[PDB]
DNA sequence: CAGTCCCTGTTCGGGCGCCG
DNA sequence: AACGGCGCCCGAACAGGGACTG
């Protein structure tokens, strides 16, 4: 009894065309169970080869959940129908959600079920389903509601996520409540009682109308930020001074007011690496500037929401893992570290897919956007292990750099 | 007027913009002339095709072959330029079916639909587009043009096609028998079930009388009811398998065609023989473009050729997988970038075998290739049985530790432990952490003209020692290794070396113990012979340290 | 600052094997 | 002399960043 919302890919671009994986057993059975669940309630149909279009599916589990979810790694469809949900019908970011004190992230993907897809549109929705040592041929479906993991499906919804969430909003005008793809961030200043209190009345909400008994709890007033921090040592060597005007060096290019006039003179002539320098007086006077122009904040830095948003991540070791997320080279809007992470001192993957999920967490609450990560691994590394730790609703884009550490830049 | 099929029919569109094919004939011999107009009747009066007239402005020709050392013949088509008018289809052929991922079964038996293609119908609206004319004469008789109503062999989209529909038709047959594995891949169809012998021929005769509902024929000529089992290139046996003979050609002048089918057969004949390598053999095949080009055999080639003919010797075979037991994968490293890899349930029963032989990047080391290998493996052991086997690699524990944690990448591999099989894999050097007391502190730099090729290379000391060495023919890259390997030669065990090259540092960071540059390579066999060797690096052109003395010389 | 170079990386298409 | 699938080893074309030169 609804009106399909036309749905149209961006001029000059064909549908998605991305190879499936392949999977492991316990997902294969895990996606088998939830497509023939999905495919008598309607929500896929069968297709057949005469459909070019095709995206990867895979299964996770959320942090601390047993049960199976499907997602649909709609990357490829989601920036080929990018004037739709960012032009069209776009979703205002609140720039108050990152204020407030608590913040719970709630599934409603399974909403989107019950509103039909446009008929021209479901043939890019299309996935194959693997087999065991290519037992039986892909096993291919098509949606025929708004799938989970689009980002047309939060946009079309959006007028009838507005009227459920609008009594609630009434009841409580303190609460900012913001959408993206399959989540909800309900965010508020109440105390940890009270506001788990109201999300269990949001919650409520929603069923007069399978992950919303799931909720995750963020606290962005508690996010900190990594500066760059120089050496404080009693004695400085050769080999000490020369790291830190390599260091400082590079710092320039953020804070053009860095001199390392002083600093150089002192490593004057040829001489041994581990031989002791004492400072000057006017030494120390110039780090002690330089100590505090890293405190002051970079010049002409702001957020442009036109523009995408970039992340990069370095493996400091031993757990550690700093990010800065910038715009423009140097013009870091965020810089951070995390340590002590899932995996530490045994996966890296599960720790850098770990980071991954946390910075674009932060990203979404911040901004409203996912960054392209830039990931210190090699690409057959990641793209095998990668799914096995996932535990988001959402995958951002990503690209694989090799740049060994010349000098410690974010963490000494 | 004629009857439509049970098989349901697969809407198949043209890109927009493109009419049909419209080709002139190829003039073939009086003995292919014989052998299609008889074809072209047959399939007629069984409605497979239908004749048109004027009214189909479109035209293809029709080669053909015969079938592999059989009686009959195989009607092949010509749709180059119909394919690049047709619409993509998506294939749902995703791979290739393995015998080490076959289960035990008591019972097998292995189906192969007859016309496969020509029993599948054609959509309506496309059949059109599928024109033809058949000569009878050569230069006589213009010849009456037909239509397909069926799947045309050589057709792009016949394939997925006959692959969907069949998926289709067994569908209720294996709703109403799950305990039973039908493999489907084209038109054979391997039935395998623990059912008893007499029980299994009922239910192979219910699947053989489902499939004839919708017209798919499963004659007694390709019919298998014993072992052995020709499947999909497989010897299948009730507890083993092995691939059938591969026969390797024993030419007396080696050409490089000769070579491409010769390492074709090593690749397909590592599944089950283990220790096979191509190293040597892909050597020929670099350069050289000529495919009728007579290339003679390298010693070092020749030598490989006969330790893969000697391995072939002895007959080989695997076994078959079990659910209950884990999945266990050992490396050995072969030399010289090469490696072998055994997957197996219980010890000397390998389900198959493998290698891994790639040579990606300029500079790497034997623990980086390692690394590749258990992801090639784990890849591969997903896609043959769904799981990650738990690996036994020649690298000691604390080796491994030692990488991973101090390198600047993510890297992992999944569980694992260590076997004690010649040659380990090892890090041949540590640079140090911190710079070393005592030792020489050796600033280096290295410059090279853009337009002359000529450089310099060289170092200063804190102890006064000095060199400047000239170069012809280099670069600026070059000179800066050559900087670095001049401090190594010039000094005692334990070195202090500070360079402004972020390309040589980057290098040599990275612990490589092989690399497809000389220089590299002596500046490794260096490294290793050294006790202690401090790398610092120092942004140029700053005057900080010995960095500006040197800089001096060398420009 | 552009425009090169040097170096190293990925992508792709074809050679071969194998299946149908 | 056809089509589709997978694997390997191959080379040419292309991308991208440090570093030097006008
Ligand atoms: C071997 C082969 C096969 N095919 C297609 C056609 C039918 C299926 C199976 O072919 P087939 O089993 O060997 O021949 P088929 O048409 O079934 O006739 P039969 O010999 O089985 O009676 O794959 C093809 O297009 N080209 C080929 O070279
Ligand atoms: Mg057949
Ligand atoms: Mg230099």
């Amino acid at each position: 009894p609804i009106e399909t919302v036309p749905v149209k890919l961006k001029p000059g671009m064909d549908g998605p065309k991305v190879k499936q994986w392949p999977l492991t057993e316990e997902k294969i059975k895990a996606l088998v169970e939830i497509c023939t669940e999905m495919e008598k309630e309607g929500k896929i149909s069968k297709i057949g080869p005469e459909n070019p279009y095709n995206t990867p599916v895979f299964a996770i589990k959320k942090k601390d959940s047993t049960k199976w979810r499907k997602l649909v790694d709609f990357r490829e469809l989601n920036k080929r129908t990018q004037d739709f949900w960012e032009v069209q019908l776009g979703i205002p970011h609140p720039a108050g959600l990152k204020k407030k004190k608590s913040v719970t992230v709630l599934d409603v993907g399974d909403a989107y079920f019950s509103v039909p897809l446009d008929e021209d549109f479901r043939k890019y929705t299309a996935f194959t389903i693997p087999s065991i040592n290519n037992e039986t041929p892909g096993i291919r479906y098509q949606y025929n509601v708004l799938p989970q993991g689009w980002k047309g499906s939060p946009a079309i919804f959006q007028s009838s996520m507005t009227k459920i969430l609008e009594p609630f909003k009434k009841q409580n005008p303190d609460i900012v409540i913001y959408q993206y793809m399959d989540d909800l961030y309900v965010g508020s200043d109440l105390e940890i009682g009270q506001h788990r209190t109201k999300i269990e009345e949001l919650r409520q909400h929603l069923l007069r109308w399978p992950f919303l008994w799931m909720g995750y709890e963020l606290h962005p007033d508690k996010w900190t930020v990594q500066p760059i921090v120089l050496p404080e040592k009693d004695s400085w060597t050769v080999n000490d001074i020369q790291k830190l005007v390599g260091k400082l060096n590079w710092a320039s290019q953020i804070y053009p007011g860095i001199k390392v006039r002083q600093l150089s003179k002192l490593l004057r002539g040829t001489k041994a690496l581990t031989e002791v320098i004492p400072l000057t007086e006017e030494a120390e006077l110039e780090l002690a500037e330089n100590r505090e122009i890293l405190k002051e904040p970079v010049h002409g830095v702001y957020y442009d929401p036109s523009k995408d948003l970039i992340a990069e991540i370095q493996k400091q070791g031993q757990g550690q893992w700093t990010y800065q997320i910038y715009q423009e080279p140097f013009k870091n809007l965020k810089t951070g570290k995390y340590a002590r992470m899932r995996g530490a001192h045994t996966n890296d993957v599960k720790q850098l897919t770990e980071a991954v999920q946390k910075i674009t967490t932060e990203s979404i609450v911040i901004w409203g956007k996912t960054p392209k990560f830039k990931l210190p691994i090699q690409k057959e590394t990641w793209e095998t292990w990668w799914t096995e730790y996932w535990q988001a609703t959402w995958i951002p884009e990503w690209e694989f750099v090799n740049t060994p550490p010349l000098v410690k830049l974010w963490y000494q | 007027m004629v009857p439509i099929s049970p098989i349901e029919t697969v809407p198949v569109k043209l890109k927009p913009g493109m009419d049909g094919p419209k080709v002139k004939q190829w003039p073939l011999t009086e003995e292919k002339i014989k052998a299609l107009v008889e074809i072209c009747t047959e399939m007629e009066k069984e409605g497979k095709i239908s004749k048109i007239g004027p009214e189909n402005p479109y035209n293809t020709p029709v080669f053909a072959c015969k079938k592999k050392d059989s009686t009959k013949w195989r009607k092949l088509v010509d749709f180059r330029e119909l394919n690049k008018r047709t619409q993509d289809f998506w294939e749902v052929q995703l791979g290739i079916p393995h015998p080490a991922g076959l289960k035990k079964k008591k019972s097998v038996t292995v189906l192969d639909v007859g016309d496969a293609y020509f029993s599948v119908p054609l959509d309506e609206d496309f059949r059109k587009y599928t024109a033809f004319t058949i000569p009878s004469i050569n230069n006589e008789t213009p010849g009456i043009r037909y239509q397909y109503n069926v799947l045309p062999q050589g057709w792009k989209g016949s394939p997925a096609i006959f692959q969907s529909s069949m998926t289709k038709i067994l569908e209720p047959f294996k709703k109403q028998n799950p305990d039973i594995v039908i493999y489907q891949y084209m038109d054979d169809l391997y039935v395998g079930s623990d059912l008893e012998i007499g029980q299994h021929r009922t239910k192979i005769e219910e699947l053989r009388q489902h499939l004839l509902r919708w017209g798919l024929t499963t004659p007694d000529k390709k019919h298998q009811k014993e072992p052995p089992f020709l499947w999909m290139g497989y010897e299948l046996h009730p507890d083993k398998w092995t691939v059938q003979p591969i026969v390797l050609p024993e030419k007396d002048s080696w050409t490089v065609n000769d070579i491409q089918k010769l390492v074709g057969k090593l690749n397909w004949a590592s599944q089950i023989y283990p220790g096979i390598k191509v190293r040597q053999l892909s050597k020929l095949l670099r350069g050289t473009k000529a495919l009728t080009e007579v290339i003679p055999l390298t010693e070092e080639a020749e030598l490989e050729l006969a330790e893969n003919r000697e391995i072939l010797k002895e007959p080989v075979h695997g076994v078959y997988y079990d659910p209950s037991k884990d999945l266990i994968a050992e490396i050995q490293k072969q030399g010289q970038g090469q490696w072998t890899y055994q997957i197996y349930q219980e010890p000397f029963k390998n389900l198959k075998t493998g290698k891994y032989a790639r040579m990606r990047g300029a500079h790497t080391n034997d623990v980086k290739q390692l690394t590749e290998a258990v992801q090639k493996i784990t890849t591969e052991s997903i896609v043959i049985w769904g799981k990650t086997p738990k690996f036994k690699l020649p690298i000691q524990k604390e080796t491994w530790e030692t990488w991973w944690t101090e390198y600047w990448q993510a890297t992992w591999i999944p569980e694992w432990e260590f076997v004690n099989t010649p040659p380990l894999v090892k890090l041949w050097y540590q640079l140090e952490k911190e710079p070393i007391v005592g030792a020489e502190t050796f600033y280096v730099d290295g410059a090279a003209n853009r337009e002359t090729k000529l450089g310099k290379a060289g170092y200063v000391t804190n102890k006064g020692r000095q060199k400047v060495v000239p170069l012809t023919n280099t670069t600026n890259q070059k000179t800066e290794l050559q900087a670095i390997y001049l401090a190594l030669q010039d000094s005692g065990l334990e070195v202090n070396i500070v360079t402004d090259s972020q390309y040589a540092l980057g290098i040599i960071q990275a612990q490589p113990d092989k690399s497809e540059s000389e220089l590299v390579n002596q500046i490794i066999e260096q490294l290793i012979k050294k006790e202690k060797v401090y790398l610092a690096w120092v942004p140029a052109h700053k005057g900080i340290g010995g960095n500006e003395q040197v800089d001096k010389l060398v420009s």
